[PDB]
DNA sequence: ATCGGATGTATATATCTGACACGTGCCTGGAGACTAGGGAGTAATCCCCTTGGCGGTTAAAACGCGGGGGACAGCGCGTACGTGCGTTTAAGCGGTGCTAGAGCTGTCTACGACCAATTGAGCGGCCTCGGCACCGGGATTCTCGA
DNA sequence: TCGAGAATCCCGGTGCCGAGGCCGCTCAATTGGTCGTAGACAGCTCTAGCACCGCTTAAACGCACGTACGCGCTGTCCCCCGCGTTTTAACCGCCAAGGGGATTACTCCCTAGTCTCCAGGCACGTGTCAGATATATACATCCGAT
């Protein structure tokens, strides 16, 4: 009966960010949904992308490029910059 | 040796390994990469917290300490960028912005 | 006598009644409505919930159940194009 | 006495062993059995252990002289049974039949505990609402001197009696109704409650009742229960009322249901309703309805066990067979096919004799009403599907009688202009339709002389409610139940449940108050009666244990049943010429 | 002569009140009838859970309201203040359903 | 053993071994069942016929024996299903329906 | 080199609804966009159809059920009884 | 002479029939590499490339040309004036 | 590439131009405030296209853009083009 | 109403150019073993559904009425468009050259997939105690007739 | 024009319920090792995109003038809103019994994938003709002024 969830992750983000601070059940399932909905729709980006080329990976580079075509302007960038860094610390341990 | 997750390797908070088989069961590519899930977590991530505080600042607009669907609304429909990410989502027990057209008003 | 003919049951779609109407223009904020406004309403709500349901029990039947869920309507929404935020 | 003085008894401005030890110590001298539930919750709750390791005669014979005119012996009886009661730490259930008097008891046990030993209130007494005023006029008229108020009305009557004399403490009894205990029980919380008296125990049966809930959050010094009828169709519920009586005893369900009825002993029989009647008489006291009252003759109950009619076959039959989602449609389909959609034939409809015929248990009802137009007597049918009842009553048009229908959707003044009208003097009503669950008990159905239950219910006492609403006292002529069933039909089944839960309820608690085309209606009922007989010594001598077997013989098959049962091309455009 | 508002000045607080709170304006158990009645159309014997009709609810309210707004912009547009049915069969066929 | 292609068997002129093709290297699905290449290449069939008639009618409409651009868009924009299929698609070299506003003819 | 088309098919079938009109290049590029369109859709409403069940295969069950979700009306019927007369013909054989 | 309105019908009738672009190719051409110059240096641009941004383009004019119609018509007019472009965008969901 | 870069361009999008698009569109009577609207519309436009196109071609590590780039950008907009391609 | 123009609208003829037919080859789809794992079937089970009916509360909804203000029609006018003419001016095509820069072919190597054990991380069940909802009550502010 | 009057908001108090720590387990992540095979780089080729550049010539532009349409103002109904009964339907709490779908566990079988060959089907490169322009050309067919 188990069932996975983007809930821990979500609390710990937002205690991190405002550190008194709850969160309602259904705001929970809302922020759920959110996460899953945005994931699927980099993904599904991401994968037309390389179909388009004739590749058969999903690397770093469609997925910033998938995320550069959905976000919209300014927003993009900052995303597009957290992405690198962390894939640099990833690559350095 | 010892474990150590590739969330903590990157510095993050969503799940990386979680994502990476998210990612290898959804059928989207043959293969994926090794970075592709870590920058696919912390954009996820980025995204989560500019959503998470501007909800809390709206929920403390409202002499509130918890976050409910009402403040996402309110969150999401005030900043443009947010809301054009989200233009075609209807958010439960959200609401609408208070706005009435300046004709109507009485003169 | 012939009461057993018990009655119409006038219709669900008048369920829908006129203050629900008015309440639901005040939210997306009108200050006067027209009478024939009550009947325009209904027959774009019965239309609207109609093209959703189908899907629904589409994909409700396909799956081999006889319960609609709510993830069923969710598929629906979202096929639509009018993806819903809070139920799964 | 004084408000303001009355105020520090009443409000609660704030393991209780303290009584808990005496009523231990009163009620271990009947047999050692009784700490059996003890024995039990002393592993589960220690805490509550600590008694069980450690270890006045008020005959009041004559009528109490404050109470105005004179008070029945067995009622004096009963006084002093509760007065013992109440001289022990303990409480017990009052389950004297109805109509014998049941409030004047109570009264005077209230007038007792505020004459004698001197704590005038404050009483809480829950009723149906109905039953609410019949409540003051008795508390003004048998002993005037005492206040009380039946706290009712919308929101701002109730809080304005809320923040005037409850809390102002200007009363003595608050007598209130079911849904307005659940509406306010914040303010009904704290008044520490010497007793709370719950007319009609029926209501607390279900342990997660709302109500229920409710009353186990108030605080009382002692409890106390009024019905007519206890252990109605299960044990389980019995178990239900003592539980709510007392908690520190009867805590446990499941070790009274293994120790007595979820597992049925090995033992014949004879055994465990010796433990039973030990258990039960220091708590449960009931009299016969016909102990001290004589008049009222026995009830000649009978069965027509009517046949099925060829389209009521078919239709049957089709149902069996697999729009349509309970096995009650088979009830209904006994019942009359009309019930269903279609069964009508032709779209114009008629009211003349092609419904009589077309129905098996109308026929029968048919001759017997004519027979008894012309022998006259009076008749209750109480069918249990307001739909039905419709359909009865256009038959009732048809063959030219006179209507009077009560239903579960009758206004309250239509409800009493009918009862009026019907049991006034001389006047031209034969029938009087009225489903079986309706008007609570203040109906007063004493003018007529005949009963016919059409149909039969789950659980007897709604039937023996329907009896009464005619046998009561009063009515001194006659009575004549006339419960039809349609034979080698689901309504055998349902006959057969009601009629054993009616003999478990027979062995349990009727025992303790001992010691306290045509058919040629003629050969029908010869046969029925035989037949009711052959139930009877079948089942009379049956075992307890096999009492709650709850056979349930399934009617889905009751005669063999397996359990299993182009394109068109499109309109196209006429014409695609531009011009 | 007691005391009398003027025709519209109710509506405008009617309208900042209901666009302040979060509640479903349509009563639940019509809606849930009018739901049954429909699906049934579509394949006999159905059920629905309660968390299918809640979300279809919030769904339809939220069309709606937005369905309003759009009309109350036609209105305007026409130097009105009334929403008549013209305005909502204009604004249904701008935005692409008919 | 002579080869019978899986069209001849079905009955159909669209290719099944091309769609089967398709359905497995395009990352649908794990696995791909034996009819659903038949299923899909009967209804891809089906409706390229069903438009294409309806396109070769307009032509004839017009005294043409070519079908061009403009046939297909009157074609589909003339029936009700398939405008409602084509709803958000844009035909190149196409063109718009006949229709002028009945307020702006002449009294 | 080698580009794969539609065009083959389509001709055919137009000469056999319509056996004397022709067909121009750029209705025929219409035609081929058109037929991978709609290929891409249903196949894609169909994978996610089967994710949702947890199945991991495309069956002619899935096939039919994109087709009766994605076409409107009457399309949808002539077209599931088009794709269930091929099916029956084509498995006995 | 001619009186205002006849031409504009038969204006009318005359390019609803036709099917070629309505904007000159060398104007188009150079606002879209103009424009994509914002994005990226030294891009070149396939003729295919250019002639289906044209006709995107157009379609998407024309089609919101016809809302703006509808628009003025609703609001008793029969010219169209540019609020009723922002109604129709603002109500189609662009802005 | 280095083409002298140009300005008013889209004046280019001349009066008459826009008449024709608005007469195809089915319009009688035309405002004379509705170029500049129009102008500014197809520039929003063309803007948000060409930036996704652009995208599409850079992902790819090319200097060229092709007539599938900006099919693949209009479907991505939800505007699918029949006729080039795909 | 009738007549004088201007404009589509049929109608015949020449073109060419784009569609159709025909020859090559290569690559991919079909035939035939072999296999293993996905899915179909069986069976507990159990929690929640079904229908028919009852009792009571309490807001919401329905109906009636008065009266204000808003829509709708009509009139006047005065710009702002449409229409037709001359005159340039910029597109559109042919022609030319240059070369970056897509597109195809070979090698190899670094990187993802697969597999076996192991273990920490995440999910489910449980308890409780602060945050938010509800209810006076008191003050504030906007409204509407003077 | 100010003085009631009504509605909203902001404070206290309960009180109750659900969010948020806390503990057990089990099962996906992680580590380590082996092994193909995408794709990355280097090389070669030939193709079309960039850049002018002249001719032509057809549309764009500026200009006049003169209707007619958009806008503003005025009257007049009429219809919708605000307010007051009062009636009913939603919404709980119940009763009575089924049985019926949805959800885990096992079992196994048959239908996919994976190979290995090997011939046809289809894509490319050609070489023809007829269908659709383009001009003219005469005809019929609205539009507008008297
Ligand atoms: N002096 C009396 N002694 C005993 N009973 C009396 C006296 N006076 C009246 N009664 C009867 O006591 C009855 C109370 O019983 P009832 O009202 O049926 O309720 P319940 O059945 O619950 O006791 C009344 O009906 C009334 O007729
Ligand atoms: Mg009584």
């Amino acid at each position: 009966t188990r069932k996975e969830s983007y809930a821990i992750y979500v609390y710990k983000v937002l205690k991190q960010v405002h550190p008194d601070t709850g969160i309602s059940s259904k705001a929970m399932s809302i922020m759920n949904s959110f996460v899953n909905d945005v994931f699927e729709r980099i993904a599904g980006e991401a994968s037309r992308l390389a179909h388009y080329n004739k590749r058969s990976t999903i690397t770093s580079r469609e997925i910033q490029t998938a995320v550069r075509l959905l976000l919209p302007g300014e927003l993009a960038k900052h995303a597009v910059s957290e992405g690198t860094k962390a894939v640099t610390k990833y690559t350095s341990a | 040796a010892k474990a150590k997750t590739r969330s903590s390797r990157a510095g993050l908070q969503f799940p990386v390994g979680r994502v990476h088989r998210l990612l290898r069961k959804g059928n989207y590519a043959e293969r994926v990469g090794a970075g592709a899930p870590v920058y696919l977590a912390a954009v996820l991530e980025y995204l989560t917290a500019e959503i998470l505080e501007l909800a809390g600042n709206a929920a403390r607009d409202n002499k509130k300490t918890r976050i409910i669907p009402r403040h996402l609304q309110l969150a999401v429909r005030n900043d443009e960028e947010l809301n054009k990410l989200l233009g075609r989502v209807t958010i439960a027990q959200g609401g609408v912005l208070p706005n009435i057209q300046s004709v109507l008003l009485p003169k | 006598g012939a009461k057993r003919h018990r009655k119409v049951l006038r219709d669900n779609i008048q369920g829908i009644t006129k203050p629900a109407i008015r309440r639901l223009a005040r939210r997306g904020g009108v200050k006067r409505i027209s009478g024939l406004i009550y009947e325009e309403t209904r027959g774009v709500l019965k239309v609207f919930l109609e093209n959703v349901i189908r899907d629904a029990v589409t994909y409700t039947e396909h799956a081999k159940r006889k319960t609609v869920t709510a993830m069923d309507v969710v598929y629906a929404l979202k096929r639509q194009g009018r993806t819903l935020y809070g139920f799964g | 006495h004084d408000p303001e003085s009355n105020k520090k008894r009443y409000l609660l401005k704030d393991f209780d062993l303290e009584g808990t030890t005496k009523r231990f110590e009163h009620l271990l001298s009947l047999s050692g059995l009784f700490k059996h539930f003890i024995e039990s919750k002393a592993a589960k709750d220690p805490k509550f252990r600590q008694v069980l390791d450690v270890l006045i005669e008020f005959q009041f014979r004559e009528s109490p002289a404050y109470v105005n005119g004179q008070l029945r012996p067995y009622q004096i009886q009963g006084v002093n049974w509760l007065v013992s009661l109440h001289k022990n730490k303990i409480a017990g259930i009052l389950a004297d039949e109805m109509g014998l008097g049941k409030t004047l008891q109570t009264i005077s046990f209230l007038g007792y505990l505020r004459y004698i030993e001197k704590i005038p209130g404050p009483f809480l007494v829950i009723a149906p609402k109905s039953t609410l005023n019949n409540w003051l006029r008795e508390i003004n008229r048998w002993t005037p001197d005492v206040n009380a108020f039946i706290l009712q009305g919308d929101k701002e009557e109730r809080a304005e009696l809320i923040q005037k004399k409850l809390l102002g403490c200007d009363f003595d009894v608050v007598i209130a109704s079911y849904e307005i205990i659940i509406r306010e029980k914040s303010p009904l919380k704290k008044i520490n409650w010497e007793y709370i008296i719950i007319d009609e125990a029926h209501r607390i049966k279900n342990e997660e009742s709302m109500l229920s809930q409710v009353l186990r959050e108030f605080t009382s010094r002692n409890r106390l229960l009024i019905t007519g009828t206890p252990l109605q169709n299960n044990l389980h519920e019995l178990w239900a009322l003592l539980n709510f009586l007392l908690p520190d005893i009867f805590s446990d369900a499941q070790d009274f249901d293994d120790w007595f009825s979820s597992e049925s002993t090995e033992e014949d029989q004879d055994k465990i309703v010796k433990q039973l009647h030990t258990v039960l008489q220091p708590f449960l006291l009931r009299r016969i309805k016909s102990d001290v009252e004589t008049s009222l003759l026995p009830k000649k109950e009978l069965n027509l066990y009517v046949g099925m009619s060829s389209m009521q076959k078919k239709w049957y039959k089709k149902i069996l067979e697999k729009l349509l989602n309970i096995m009650m449609q088979l009830r209904k389909c006994c019942n009359h096919p009309y019930l269903f959609d279609g069964a009508e034939p032709g779209p114009p409809y008629t009211t003349d004799e092609h419904l009589v015929y077309n129905a098996a248990k109308l026929q029968v009802l048919d001759k017997l009403l004519k027979k008894l137009k012309e022998e006259g007597s009076r008749v209750l049918i109480f069918s249990q599907m307001s739909r039905l009842l419709d359909i009865l009553e256009d038959y009732c048009y048809f063959r030219n009688y006179e209507y009077c229908r009560i239903d579960g959707s009758t206004a309250h003044e239509d409800r009493i202009q009918a009862i009026d009208d019907y049991n006034a003097p001389d006047s031209k009503k034969f029938v009087f339709l009225l489903t079986t669950r309706a008007g609570g008990l203040g109906i007063n159905l004493t003018s007529a002389d005949v009963v016919v239950l059409y149909d039969s219910d789950w659980n007897p006492q709604a039937d023996l409610q329907a009896m009464d609403r005619a046998h009561r006292i009063g009515q001194k002529k006659q009575v004549k139940v006339f419960r039809l069933v349609t034979d080698n039909s689901v309504e055998e089944k349902i006959l057969e449940r009601a009629t054993q839960k009616l003999r478990l309820d027979q062995l349990v608690i009727q025992q303790n108050r001992t010691s306290l085309d045509d058919i040629d209606l003629d050969e029908l009922l010869l046969k029925s009666e035989n037949k009711t007989k052959s139930l009877n010594a079948k089942y009379e001598t049956l075992g307890l244990d096999d009492l709650q077997k709850f056979n349930q013989d399934s009617a889905y098959e009751w005669n063999g049943q397996d359990f299993k049962k182009n394109p068109t091309k499109r309109e196209r455009k006429e014409n695609y010429s531009i011009d | 002569k007691p005391h009398r508002y003027r025709p519209g000045t109710v509506a405008l607080r009617e309208i900042r009140r209901y666009q302040k709170s979060t509640e479903l304006l349509i009563r639940k158990l019509p809606f849930q009838r009018l739901v049954r009645e429909i699906a049934q159309d579509f394949k006999t014997d159905l059920r629905f859970q309660s968390s299918a009709v809640m979300a279809l609810q919030e769904a339809s309210e939220a069309y709606l309201v937005a369905l309003f707004e759009d009309t109350n912009l036609c209105a305007i547009h026409a130097k009105r203040v009334t929403i008549m049915p013209k305005d909502i069969q204009l604004a249904r066929r701008i935005r692409g359903e008919r």
